[PDB]
């Protein structure tokens, strides 16, 4: 008999346990199986055959995580690292966000709990910078400065203006 | 059976300081929380009947950069199992683990993990408690900080 | 009578990589290895009878100057016991040990270890697997690195 | 009933070298100390009831100011738990734990212990005893220095 | 039943153990508490119910530890950390102790197994340097050295000395 | 009665298992002790009363170990350290040779698995450098770069050549 709310037991098809609770008791051959719902901080978000609810992870503000989720006796509680890092899964910590180097920029939106993907930047922009956040500013217009441009700009700096 | 308990941090009432403290919150009923004819108050674990157990002990620290700066001194991540009579006041070392650290590194986070294990002999009314060195460093994880015991005979 | 493991690294397929990994092969018959009504597949030890069972891991890391250079970036030594169920998706904690280690003095070697031990409930059908940080780290001795249980009490 | 020990280190006879050595001196009838069924010799702990046991140990090892200069070299603190037979030549490794650490800071204190468990099948007449690097380093305490075995089934 | 020499076993008011020894039979109905004598090198320091003494503290030289009380099968041993040094219950070490900073001395007499505590220099003593031990020195008396004051001194200098 | 191949169990002088299997049972009253033959990569090199086989050593190369012997059913598989280095038993880890100062060479030849030794160098000869491979050097000879001998050499220098 199938699974999706199914098991077997004493040679009998018994009923699985639906999330948000465990069951108490396996399935006698006179009644089925006893399903009791998830304690405080438990969960559990699949038909079950569990003796126990699973307790929800701590999103630990000293690994610089943060709950994005909170979760519940359905739903497991999910993380994120903080503003600046990412969560790796070697170390299972917030790792610093790795900077782009000069001449390439942070690519745009930042995701968050993901490393940050760096693009060299392209014609008539430039970074100068060592930054896991900046992405390539534009040239400056010397106009604006009241100025001429003395000096193309690369990727790597800025134009040079110079007063007439 | 025999009794046991494994017993997980309390990842809502560790206490801030930096100074050594009793732990007094640990979870006995949730996640791989459990306890068996064996009583637990605040971190301390009473043995309700004689006989000798095997007691055990893992504690994590940990520190991320967001947190702040780890001032350049000294820092030595410790743990102590101790024994105390539910009625005789102060309370003697079963186990001792631990280590100095510097952490003064330029690197996002710090890791550390001790364990402890021994076979006692215990007596109903005796209490199980644990000691660590700077709890604000402790890790909140089930699977990270615990202790425990079972007993494997009688006296 | 009681079930129990005493699995030691298969010497011969410790992965290479950097990346977390699962260990998937343990010797479980030669030397100190040894297994008895318990069943070992790939890394993943099945329990086949119910009960409470102690489980731990000693996980030794080392590496020599004639291996290369230890590259000046982020060194987290863990091992994680890990439980999973025959049938049921994704894998969780049971003990976590380890150490962030700077490894990158002049010295010619460099040598970690770690143990983790915890009284648990097992039900047949449960898994019991080891993941470590840097396998190429592993040191393949059947003293240094391994993983074991044994049945103290029926549920 | 079952067998049992938990050695704790004889702080009157540690050795003094830098030398690893087989530690030949502990308590086992005074403070948590104590015996039954086995036997202890020099060091040596013999299995007097065939089964299999669950060995562990932990060793501390410390430094301070007073004692003298770190000198700046090679320091790997080990710990290896050895079985002997009673009349059987070389001695194999059950367990193996340890760290090379630097130790030249200018800090007054160093500490650092290790743990390390097993499950073993033992023979009468088969010894387990303990080895350790730096003895000089040993700390004396009877929480931090010691070792044991307790039986858990019969082969 | 009082304590001071009382607990209670099968229903009985039983006599509690006294100092220097260990109770190695709870009382039987028949009779009382058999209370045999602390081994070598053990004690109990007060009416107990114990079926075995506390062992000595060890007071290690290598934590520069030393005895101060040897103890007995009555009393505890007791240590104190050697010269320079103070007890921390926090790393349960010798701790180096702190140092007074140029302005202040150490306060006198010196504490056995305490950490020094420093006070400000008052007027006409100076401290010129980072010490655990010294308190503020007065200043030179420049006609001891067959001179004149050219300059007056602080907490943290000496005077000045002038040949005329 | 012997050991070169008996032992005592019940009352009976039972046969010693021989290298290459150990006891797969004791003797009985009736008949006398199984041997069965060792494993893969297992073996016992003695006459012996063990239940299981050893385990060969691993030569990890990652400790710079390398197998000198492979061994065997009746022979341990034997190990040595990697060029520039020699096996220290107290860490049981490959260290790396020490060095010769200037003044004094590495004793030739080379032994396989041991720490260098040095000896000064004698009249002659010289090394100016640390190496914990190289021996003492000959003075260079002025002649074959068509030269004379300006100055004499000593244990560190080399003689000093000039085109006269």
């Amino acid at each position: 008999c199938t699974q999706e709310r199914h098991y077997e037991h004493l040679g009998r098809c018994c009923s699985r346990c639906e999330p948000g609770k465990y069951l108490s008791s396996k399935c006698t051959p006179t009644s089925d199986s006893v399903c009791l719902p998830c304690g405080p901080d438990e969960y559990l978000d699949t038909w079950n055959e569990e003796d126990k609810c699973l307790l929800h992870k701590v999103c630990d503000a000293g690994k610089a995580l943060v709950a994005v989720d909170p979760g519940n006796h359905t739903a497991p509680r999910r993380c994120a690292c903080t503003a600046g890092y990412h969560w790796n899964s070697d170390c299972e910590c917030c790792r610093r966000n790795t900077e782009c180097a000069p001449g390439f920029g942070a690519q745009h939106p930042l995701q968050l709990n993901k490393d940050t993907v760096c693009t060299p930047c392209l014609l008539g922009f430039f970074s100068d910078v060592f930054s896991s956040t900046d992405k390539c500013k534009p040239w400056t217009n010397c106009t604006l400065l009241g100025k001429l441009e003395a000096h193309q700009g690369t990727t790597e700096s800025d134009v040079v203006c110079s007063s007439s | 059976a025999q009794p046991f308990a494994h017993l997980t941090i309390n990842a809502a009432s560790i206490p801030s300081g930096s100074h050594k403290v009793t732990l007094s919150s640990w979870y006995h009923d949730r996640g791989w929380a459990k306890i068996s004819n064996m009583t637990l108050s605040n971190g301390k674990l009473r043995v309700n009947q004689d006989g000798f157990y095997y007691l055990y002990a893992n504690i994590c620290f940990r520190h991320h950069e967001t947190s702040g700066s780890v001032p350049t001194d000294y820092l030595q991540l410790m743990v102590y199992v101790v024994k105390t009579s539910i009625k005789i006041p102060s309370s003697h070392n079963l186990m001792k683990g631990g280590s100095t650290k510097n952490w003064s590194g330029n690197s996002e986070f710090h890791f550390y993990s001790i364990n402890v294990g021994g076979f006692f002999k215990l007596r109903a009314g005796e209490e199980i408690s644990i000691q660590v060195s700077n709890p604000s460093l402790l890790d909140p994880d089930q699977d990270a900080t615990y202790f425990g015991a079972f007993k494997v005979q009688d006296i």
